[PDB]
RNA sequence: GGACCCGAAAGAUGGUGAACUAUGCCUGAGCGGGGCGAAGCCAGAGGAAACUCUGGUGGAGGCCCGCAGCGAUACUGACG
RNA sequence: GGUAGUAGCAAAUAUUCAAAUGAGAACUUUGAAGGCCGAAGAGGGGAAAGGUUCCAUGUGAACGGCACUUGCACAUGGGUUAGUCGAUCCUAAGGGUCGGGGGAACCCCGACAGAUAGCGCGUUUCGCGCGUACUCCGAAAGGGAAUCGGGUUAAAAUUCCUGAACCGGGACGUGGCGGUUGACGGCAACGUUAGGAAGUCCGGAGACGUCGGCGGGGGCCUCGGGAAGAGUUAUCUUUUCUGUUUAACAGCCUGCCCACCCUGGAAACGACUCAGUCGGAGGUAGGGUCCAGCGGCUGGAAGAGCACCGCACGUCGCGUGGUGUCCGGUGCGCCCCCGGCGGCCCUUGAAAAUCCGGAGGACCGAGUGCCGUCCACGCCCGGUCGUACUCAUAACCGCAUCAGGUCUCCAAGGUGAACAGCCUCUGGUCGAUGGAACAAUGUAGGCAAGGGAAGUCGGCAAAAUGGAUCCGUAACUUCGGGAAAAGGAUUGGCUCUGAGGGCUGG
RNA sequence: GCCAACUCAGAACUGGUACGGACAAGGGGAAUCCGACUGUUUAAUUAAAACAAAGCAUUGCGAUGGUCCCUGCGGAUGUUU
């Protein structure tokens, strides 16, 4: 099979993990789009509930 | 010189009724000896959604005077009646929401519905939802009573014809703006293929007596005669007045 | 298919007359007996090959035996 | 917050339809979609399924109603006329 | 990434047309028929799943298909009423006969004081 | 009378088409990702009270941008 | 005939090198290179429609708008295998009818004017009891009895081969089960492979809209380690790539979200979801029952498949042997299925065949054999027709190998909000007659100093603006909007800092 | 102690001020006329102010009936009120 490595995809996500290529430069969605606030929302409230219990 | 709307709807094929989800016909048990003499109780097991009518029905389940086998009724669902409730049809039965009563045994100025116009028919008067009639005077020489349609004509009847007692459920329903089309069209889905209506001004002349013209309008009298042909019979027929009130 | 997790009753079935063949197969772990019958393929599961040989020695004579 | 100052139920037509159709169809929209007191089970679970049929959540009862209310205003009316005409009809 | 056919000639998804995906022995995925969920027996009083019983197709149901322990629950209407229901059946029939007798016999007793 | 030859727009009679298109009915199938944020619900602040305000939650609409699908405004473009 | 060897052959990025055959090669085949389709495809299948176009061999002429050694052309042969996939069965909108009513008649209405078909029990084949005028057509997408891997052809396969299952029907034999004539256990939910029964009656499944959130399962994607092979290696790279599999069916286990049962009796109210909601009509709590599964283990089943390493014939052994197929993580990820809530309706979103269950108990048997038995095993059978192939920038229609039209299933990586655009992997493909030149005029696509609509009927066309983050936003208003109003600022790379979680252990 | 994910917000340094570097992707404002709006329409010269629409109003009708089809017989509205 022809040769398509993922080298450079991992190099790209260790980047993005350390925090490069984030700026609003980088950017296309909007903040809902790509993190929606309800999923933050439903996380903290599974968290804070838990510890609750 | 081409056949009319209203001419082409007595033909049908695509202006029959819309029956393919409705629940079969509501009316009254059969007069029967229980009936005409005593009173047969039943009990009330579903209100259903009958599809294009808008009062609600009840299904109503009797035991069958002289075979071994359950009874089943669909009846036009009165205002107030619940599932589990007892049902008592006949001429000794209690007057109270939800029976059915021979005319003689109800008193004047009582509320009824599904009233029959023949003894025996199952109800023809008083059907749609809001809807009753009320009970005016009795004539015991002639055996006939007198009741008030909802359209406020007063009408003789048998007194054997039999009526429920109360008003149809769901009364206020026309009261609510639809606001868009899209309501109309899901009205009339289920009824008939009645929406959504072309004015004859909008036509012209070879499908409308109304069509034609460089401007839109009439062109003559809007009231037309009762004895017109159809085809010409378009309008207000046979008008006795026009206008406001 | 079905196992039999009792050799009594793996015998009780390689007697009957409808037991056509009897396949014994050699597994790293454990001696498998498998025996076909009108309906279903009966699998025996033995671990230790002591008592798989002694299972073999006690084949009724009269059917089929065949090693894998 | 107070997000509308007085639409209300009927924010979800936007600008279309009129002010005045508006405001005439807010009693129907709150009501048809409100919870009604259950006299057989005495809780607060009455739902409307379909126009006049309304069913309790609770004790599982189905009573046929008005269009947009449970019950309309002429249906209490009716019940006393029939209830005295019964009365006197026994006494 | 295989992508996968149709094993019939049956070209449209609908719901008789439902399938999994399942991974052969030969290292190949394949498509393979699934039959359409099916609602156990209810009861007719209550409106809730009469236990006991596994939802299955109504051929499932056969009885040269399906143990008679399966399809059966040991009690007055088993299968068809839940517990609850037959209760309240036995204790209306119950007391309605005690309260027939109660009325019959105080009829009696009027007739008699008459 | 075919009436020197050829020629109508029409009229009549009897049949054939809803595989295109129009409409009703039955039974199936299909339609990214985003924006706005109505009811309902939680908490807090101000106030003598009435009540008002704030921050969240939720996801309504013949609502908006827009892919597929459906359609076809302009170039009065190409072709003609 | 002239027109005239003239108009034309120009959309869908693209070909090149060597070799083979052949009289003849830009166009056939092999290999190499350079490109395209880019998973809502130029890939892999079906429905309709076509009808042999499918596969092998050969080829004068015609045709394949240049050419051909070639082929969807021509000629000679071959090819479509079913109890399990469909039709077949059911009924939908509707269609066709008896009788009756009309009609000169062809015909019209259509169960509406009427001694219905018949159906069960026992039998001297006769008796008894039920019997509301169609037991007909109508879906290769509605409903619905049953099959799975592995292998095999030039061309067929869930149909052929092997192995292993299932469904329907028939008849008996053995064993087992009940007789307290018609089982046992659990307080209960209910459990156990069996465990009476006829007319009559009743319930359920089949059986159903749409939208939104959340949760579970299978497949895919993705990260790490172990081993096997391959790629790079002037330098670096324990690194890059490939594959590391488990079908129907049988048993056991498990028991989501709900639902249900037992104990008990709650305000200082508590429990609880993303959202809701629940509780003296009995919550929280403790203990249980049941339901789904495309969940787990085992048999099937490693003997198979795949990868790798060897010996041998070396013209025809579909030959012969070994090693491995292992252990974890992760998620608003994508396709499908399921569960449970919530929103919407003056819209409430089929029927029947068929199957299961239940109410009743007429009637029925014996003492070492009788009467029953939906239990296990054993035995026999399973009709007719369709099945090749294309499904389209040449296999359907459009007079054609026409840039049009024609229903649907599957759907990888990167960027990115994204089945947007752009690039890539599997698969496919370079098929649009070729060569030389680079005039005018055209078609399509750009740029242009200074001015900026003076052009033109008209700003037609083009240009300008555009994503995301922060600040800010007027008149008017049906108070819902206007609104992305308007108007401003920022955006790369690199190196860091801070915040936002899970499991285990008293 | 052992694992886990990509979101968000800041700070230095740095490049010819380049940085939504391709792709992707509103021009905006002040008014007049018509139609309320969404929807539909002359397949192949007109998409519009035309049609429809919710809302408003009028007319006939209680079944031995209103409207309509049919040569006739009988039918549609009507599983209706
Ligand atoms: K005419
Ligand atoms: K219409
Ligand atoms: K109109
Ligand atoms: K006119
Ligand atoms: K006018
Ligand atoms: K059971
Ligand atoms: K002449
Ligand atoms: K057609
Ligand atoms: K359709
Ligand atoms: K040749
Ligand atoms: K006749
Ligand atoms: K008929
Ligand atoms: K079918
Ligand atoms: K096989
Ligand atoms: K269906
Ligand atoms: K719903
Ligand atoms: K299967
Ligand atoms: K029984
Ligand atoms: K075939
Ligand atoms: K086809
Ligand atoms: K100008
Ligand atoms: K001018
Ligand atoms: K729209
Ligand atoms: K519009
Ligand atoms: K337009
Ligand atoms: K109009
Ligand atoms: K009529
Ligand atoms: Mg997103
Ligand atoms: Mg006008
Ligand atoms: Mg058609
Ligand atoms: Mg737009
Ligand atoms: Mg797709
Ligand atoms: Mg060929
Ligand atoms: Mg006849
Ligand atoms: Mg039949
Ligand atoms: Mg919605
Ligand atoms: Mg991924
Ligand atoms: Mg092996
Ligand atoms: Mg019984
Ligand atoms: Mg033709
Ligand atoms: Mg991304
Ligand atoms: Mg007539
Ligand atoms: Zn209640």
């Amino acid at each position: 099979t022809k040769i398509h490595s993922r080298s450079r995809a991992r190099r790209m996500k260790e980047a993005k993990r350390k925090g490069r290529h984030s700026g609003y430069g980088k950017r296309k969605g909007t903040r809902e789009a790509r993190l929606p606030t309800k999923v933050l929302w439903m996380r903290r409230m599974r968290v804070l509930r838990r510890l609750l219990r | 010189g081409r056949v009319i709307r209203a001419q082409r709807k007595g033909a049908g094929s695509v202006f029959k009724s819309h029956t393919h989800h409705r629940k079969g016909p509501a009316k009254f048990r059969s007069l029967d000896y229980g009936e005409r003499n005593g009173y047969l109780k039943g009990v009330v097991s579903e209100i259903i959604h009958d599809p294009g009518r808008g009062a609600p029905l009840a299904r109503v389940t009797f035991r069958h005077p002289f075979r071994y086998k359950h009874q089943k009724e669909l009846f036009v669902a009165a205002e107030g009646m619940y599932t589990g409730q007892f049902i008592y049809c006949g001429k000794k039965a209690n007057l109270m929401v939800g029976n059915v009563l021979a005319l003689r045994s109800i008193p004047e100025g009582a509320v009824v519905c599904n009233v029959e116009h023949k003894v025996g028919d199952r109800g023809v008067f008083a059907r749609c939802s809001g809807d009753y009639a009320i009970v005016i005077s009795h004539n015991p020489d002639n055996g006939t009573t007198r009741i008030k349609l909802p359209s406020g004509a007063k009408k003789i009847v048998p007194s054997g014809c039999r009526a429920m007692i109360g008003q149809v459920a769901g009364g206020g329903r026309t009261e609510k703006p639809m606001l868009k089309a899209g309501n109309a069209y899901h009205k009339y889905r289920v009824k008939r293929n009645c929406w959504p209506k072309v004015r004859g001004v909008a036509m012209n002349p070879v499908e409308h007596p109304h069509g034609g013209g460089n401007h839109q309008h009439i062109g003559h009298a809007s009231t037309v005669r009762r004895d017109a042909p159809p085809g010409q019979k378009v309008g207000l027929i046979a008008a006795r007045r026009t206008g406001r009130l | 298919p079905k196992q039999i997790h009792e050799i009594k009753d793996f015998l009780l079935t390689a007697r009957r007359k409808d037991a056509r063949t009897v396949k014994i197969k050699k597994n790293k772990d454990m001696v498998k007996f498998k025996v076909r019958c009108s309906k279903y393929l009966y699998t025996l599961c033995v671990s230790d090959f002591e008592k798989a040989d002694k299972l073999k020695q006690s084949l009724p004579p009269g059917l089929s035996v065949q090693d894998l | 917050t107070k997000r509308t100052k007085k639409a209300g139920i009927v924010g979800k037509y936007g600008t279309r339809y009129g002010a005045s159709l508006r405001k005439q169809i807010k009693k129907m929209e709150v009501s048809q979609h409100s919870k009604y007191f259950c006299e057989f089970c005495g809780k607060y679970a009455v739902k409307r399924k379909a126009v006049g049929i309304w069913g309790c959540k609770d004790c599982g009862k189905v009573k046929a109603g008005g269009a947009y209310t449970l019950n309309t205003a002429s249906a209490v009316t009716v019940r006393s006329t029939i209830r005295r005409l019964r009365e006197q009809t026994e006494s | 990434v295989q992508r996968l056919t149709y094993r019939k000639r049956h070209s449209y998804a609908t719901k008789s047309n439902q399938h999994r995906v399942v991974k052969t022995p030969g290292g190949k995925l394949i498509y393979q028929s699934t039959k359409k969920r099916a609602s156990g027996p209810k009861c007719p009083v209550t409106g809730k799943r009469i236990q006991g019983i596994p939802h299955l197709r109504p051929t499932e149901y056969k009885r040269s298909r399906l143990s008679r322990n399966r399809r059966t629950v040991n009690r007055a209407y088993g299968g068809v009423l839940s517990g609850s229901a037959v209760r309240e059946r036995i204790i209306r029939a119950f007391l309605v006969e005690e309260q027939k007798i109660v009325k019959k016999v105080l009829k009696i007793q009027k007739a008699k004081e008459k």
